[PDB]
RNA sequence: UACGGUGCUGAAGCAACAAAUGCCCUGCUUCCAGGAAAAGCCUCUAAGCAUCAGGUAACAUCAAAUCGUACCCCAAACCG
RNA sequence: CGAAGGUGUGCUGUGAGGCAUGCUGGAGGUAUCAGAAGUGCGAAUGCUGACAUAAGUAACGAUAAAGCGGGUGAAAAGCCCGCUCGCCGGAAGACCAAGGGUUCCUGUCCAACGUUAAUCGGGGCAGGGUGAGUCGACCCCUAAGGCGAGGCCGAAAGGCGUAGUCGAUGGGAAACAGGUUAAUAUUCCUGUACUUGGUGUUACUGCGAAGGGGGGACGGAGAAGGCUAUGUUGGCCGGGCG
RNA sequence: UAAGGUGAUAUGAACCGUUAUAACCGGCGAUUUCCGAAUGGGGAAACCCAGUGUGUUUCGACACACUAUCAUUAACUGAAUCCAUAGGUUAAUGAGGCGAACCGGGGGAACUGAAACAUCUAAGUACCCCGAGGAAAAGAAAUCAACCGAGAUUCCCCCAGUAGCGGCGAGCGAACGGGGAGCAGCCCAGAGCCUGAAUCAGUGUGUGUGUUAGUGGAAGCGUCUGGAAAGGCGCGCGAUACAGGGUGACAGCCCCGUACACAAAAAUGCACAUGCUGUGAGCUCGAUGAGUAGGGCGGGACACGUGGUAUCCUGUCUGAAUAUGGGGGGACCAUCCUCCAAGGCUAAAUACUCCUGACUGACCGAUAGUGAACCAGUACCGUGAGGGAAAGGCGAAAAGAAC
């Protein structure tokens, strides 16, 4: 069957990568919560 | 030799620096194969660079 | 500030040789000292081809803690606790027995 | 936005009170109108985005005093 | 013209490879390690100056750096830049 | 001949017929449901430029960087 | 000259318990009388870990299929080599994009991983391998759309949008054949080309845009005609005479 | 400060140093790639593409600097449109972003409780948003009181679960007054007169006191057991040091410290002192905050749910007197008392701990204690926001088992 995960960097980059989060005032409060929980990988972006 | 090589000039210190950096590359061709084996020049050719670096800053705009 | 230093003579005061002497080889960053034929242990040194070790059970000397050795003051033949004091300037060493300058 | 540049009115906000006192918060806002002012010492008009009280206000202290407070202030005309 | 300072850094070391001995002895190429900074422009410049020898050309390759384990801790190898320096006819090098 | 290979040499190398869903074809015919945009490219002049700049023409010379290039890819390497 | 803890035994109290001691253990323990409690577990389809059970049972993942000889090896149904057999062949062959990211090649290893063994492997370990003016991206250009100076709007956050600026999945210059590596090739080599920019001379002289125009530049279906890829047969050349 | 060093796993190699630029510690410096407010334009973060200027060139090209946006100011420029204005271009200064809690403000739930539920409660709570500071806020009476008086604000203990509020249900809950902590007052609505006079700010200097490396630092042997003494048994000794830790078993006297005594080239805090810069001080005569107070309507805040409801805030419509005047004293009026709104500023007592140092615990001791004693916000899971583990101990010393 075709499954819920159909991966694509570019729609991955776009949807969930660094400036898409840093483009918005609440993208922008959920980096400052994985830096205040102290994630290695901050975001999608390789 | 910070002492002997504050008692020169910019254009020696830049005279310098440039034979400090040709024996810096001939040591790391040498380094590259198994033909060195004094470690330590790697180290001391890179501090010294260091220095000359310093003093270039210091004469000039400083 | 060290008290027992590496071409001292010392004494040791506690463990399997207490009462033998020795020259401090060196002394390590740990807080011990090696003194010359005293702590001796014997590895079962293993061989290797390469670097040309043929392997054998090889005694050499362990590690102690400088807290079980004492500088032996040879005047008196015994061990002196080391004080410090500035002579002309220079920080030295001297017995706690005698007030005389460890040299 | 709706404030009134001459008085600094503001929407705040309320309750509906019925008549078995359910509350519904609501707004108030204020009576704004975009009106020109004939300024005539500088000979032209201004337009400002006023409530019909600071036009209660102009007709009073006049537009020259008023002016000189949105300076003072610190805004756009 | 390319400063004298920056090609000193621009060669990193001799690539010794099956692939090297026979570059150099069939097409006469040597292959050398360099910096991974470093243009085609400013490889010719170093070669022709620092080993006093002719350049035809040279092709670059990025060597991606492959991923270990020592012991169980994972880690990755850093990616380095490859130089395939054409000497020209008649030109030799150690 | 390391049985993997490596080296050397090398003939003939035409015709007929059949033939695509490929090409001419971004064609042609026809229909109604009436079938992207912008630049490269071509051209026109504006201010400007006046024998200078630029223009095309030939020749010579130089430059064409950087990044990707392995491998699977209807699959044991992708999503399960 | 052996603490706590562990494991026994003997004794003792009405009970929760207590005491003594053997062995293990190898460094803490604590009377009495007070004080304070995260103070007592068998159950909550409790929580976590460990180990049972069914049980050496079911199963070992397409009914495309294997057989033998030789090799290697501690050991070969599975690896390698060979000869047969069978299966796919509009795919179960070949090339990519997407995606993965060294799985590629070579040496070496067989614990774990592989639903068995394994000398084998997409497994471990070490080394090697990706070469471009023409391929692709970048770049020039725009679509849907996104962002958006000012602006307009909105309690605040912000919403919408102009000039703009992004955004391919579409438009835009140019390389083929042969050879070669254990592993790359339209990238290396041999041969033969091509394109666009620079500068520089020589001849020539209306050049110039953010503007005007042209072009780019476009649908579905259908009909033939001309071809080629490619195939068949003949000829040709080489070999064969079972 | 030093006789030993070249961070850790982690040996080894090659070396450095031993009386002082070996290393180490502290102060001030130097360098400080790329991404990120990211700021030259772009972008799928750690990449792509420029422009301008000044320099170099072995003419191939290199190096360096600058170029975001907005606010304010200034210069220059500049439409429709005459002047003008909008607009444009420079320049200068500033802002942007991040961060635990505390603070002020703009918005603002519901579950729940009421044994249902709508007023009410939860609760101006959670959350969102904005802004700020080391604290913020508030603050110098149009305040209370009661005919006696008090004398800004904030905080603590009372008053008191009282007075009240309330489907008078559930609940909500003061104030006056008293005891404390802490205490401080000023300025503009304006002129003169005297002129730099108070205080504060800034910037120097000087002194003191810290902070950021450090230095000295007392006094024990014998014997027994044991692998090992710090234990046992003797016999001494120090103590302004018996805090604590380490050392082969439990050490005042082995070691590191501790008590105590000191120590800073340089940087810096805080105090003083003083210089300079700016600032005005005092006296006199005045002046005394209008679309405001009040009112109507609709809401909100006060413990006070419109009630007989004072007082405060204002969306809307109005609208005074103005010191001979006005506000308040809980409907309202009269008398009396008290105070002066519609302009501002202000330390302390108060709140909090991302972080630093020291110390403490009838706090935990690896299923506990932080999720994390260990390379943990990791592995792993999820498109994503997000979720989120497991896993400590050889010995005194590797003497980690040659053969
Ligand atoms: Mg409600
Ligand atoms: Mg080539
Ligand atoms: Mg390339
Ligand atoms: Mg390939
Ligand atoms: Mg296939
Ligand atoms: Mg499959
Ligand atoms: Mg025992
Ligand atoms: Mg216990
Ligand atoms: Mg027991
Ligand atoms: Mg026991
Ligand atoms: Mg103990
Ligand atoms: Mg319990
Ligand atoms: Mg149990
Ligand atoms: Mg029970
Ligand atoms: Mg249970
Ligand atoms: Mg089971
Ligand atoms: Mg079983
Ligand atoms: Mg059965
Ligand atoms: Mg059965
Ligand atoms: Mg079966
Ligand atoms: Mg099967
Ligand atoms: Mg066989
Ligand atoms: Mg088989
Ligand atoms: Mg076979
Ligand atoms: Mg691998
Ligand atoms: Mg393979
Ligand atoms: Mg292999
Ligand atoms: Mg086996
Ligand atoms: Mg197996
Ligand atoms: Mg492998
Ligand atoms: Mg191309
Ligand atoms: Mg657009
Ligand atoms: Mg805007
Ligand atoms: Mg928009
Ligand atoms: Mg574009
Ligand atoms: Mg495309
Ligand atoms: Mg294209
Ligand atoms: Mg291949
Ligand atoms: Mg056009
Ligand atoms: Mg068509
Ligand atoms: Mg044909
Ligand atoms: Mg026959
Ligand atoms: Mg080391
Ligand atoms: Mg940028
Ligand atoms: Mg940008
Ligand atoms: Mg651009
Ligand atoms: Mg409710
Ligand atoms: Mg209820
Ligand atoms: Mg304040
Ligand atoms: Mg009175
Ligand atoms: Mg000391
Ligand atoms: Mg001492
Ligand atoms: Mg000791
Ligand atoms: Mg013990
Ligand atoms: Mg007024
Ligand atoms: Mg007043
Ligand atoms: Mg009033
Ligand atoms: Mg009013
Ligand atoms: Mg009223
Ligand atoms: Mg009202
Ligand atoms: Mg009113
Ligand atoms: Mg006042
Ligand atoms: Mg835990
Ligand atoms: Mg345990
Ligand atoms: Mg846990
Ligand atoms: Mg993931």
């Amino acid at each position: 069957m075709k499954r819920t995960f159909q991966p694509s960097v570019l729609k991955r980059n776009r949807s969930h990568g660094f400036r898409a989060r840093m483009a918005t005032k609440n993208g922008r409060q959920v980096l400052a919560r994985r830096r205040a929980k102290g994630r290695a990988r901050l975001t999608v972006s390789k | 030799k910070a002492k002997e090589l504050r008692e020169k000039s910019v254009e020696e210190l830049n005279t310098e620096l440039l034979n400090l950096l040709r024996e810096q590359f001939n040591l790391r061709m040498q380094a590259a194969s198994g033909q060195l084996q004094q470690s330590h020049l790697l180290k001391q050719v890179r501090r010294d660079v260091a220095r000359v670096k310093t003093l270039l800053n210091e004469k000039a705009g400083a | 500030a060290a008290k027992i230093r590496r071409d001292d003579e010392v004494i040791v005061l506690t463990g399997k040789d207490k009462g033998k002497r020795g020259k401090v080889k060196n002394v390590l960053s740990s807080g011990k000292v090696i003194v010359e034929g005293i702590n001796l242990v014997k590895k079962h040194q293993k061989p290797v081809p390469a670097l040309n070790q043929p392997g054998g059970i090889v005694e050499k000397e362990a590690a102690i803690q400088v807290s079980n050795v004492a500088i032996f003051n040879a005047a008196t033949g015994k061990a002196d606790r080391v004080g410090f004091r500035f002579e002309d300037g220079k920080k030295v060493r001297f017995f706690k027995s005698n007030s005389e300058t460890i040299k | 936005s709706r404030v009134c540049q001459v008085t600094g009115k503001r929407p705040v906000t309320g309750n509906n009170r019925s008549h078995a006192l359910n509350a519904t918060k609501r707004r108030f806002l204020p009576n704004l109108h975009s009106h020109r002012f004939w300024v005539e010492s500088e000979k032209r008009f201004v337009t400002l985005r006023v409530s019909a009280k600071g036009m209660r206000v102009i007709d009073k202290k006049g537009i020259d005093t008023v002016l000189a407070e949105l300076r003072a202030r610190g805004e756009k005309y | 013209m390319i400063r004298e300072e920056r090609l000193l850094k621009v060669l990193r070391a001799p690539h010794v490879s099956e692939k090297a001995s026979t570059a150099m002895e069939k097409s006469n190429t040597i292959v050398l390690k360099v910096a991974k900074d470093a243009t085609k422009a400013e490889i010719k410049a170093a070669v022709q100056k620092l080993f006093e020898v002719e350049v035809e050309v040279v092709n670059t390759l990025v060597v991606k750096g492959k991923v270990k384990r020592h012991g169980q801790r994972i880690g990755r190898r850093s990616d380095w830049k490859k130089a395939y320096v054409t000497l020209k006819e008649g030109q030799n090098l150690d």
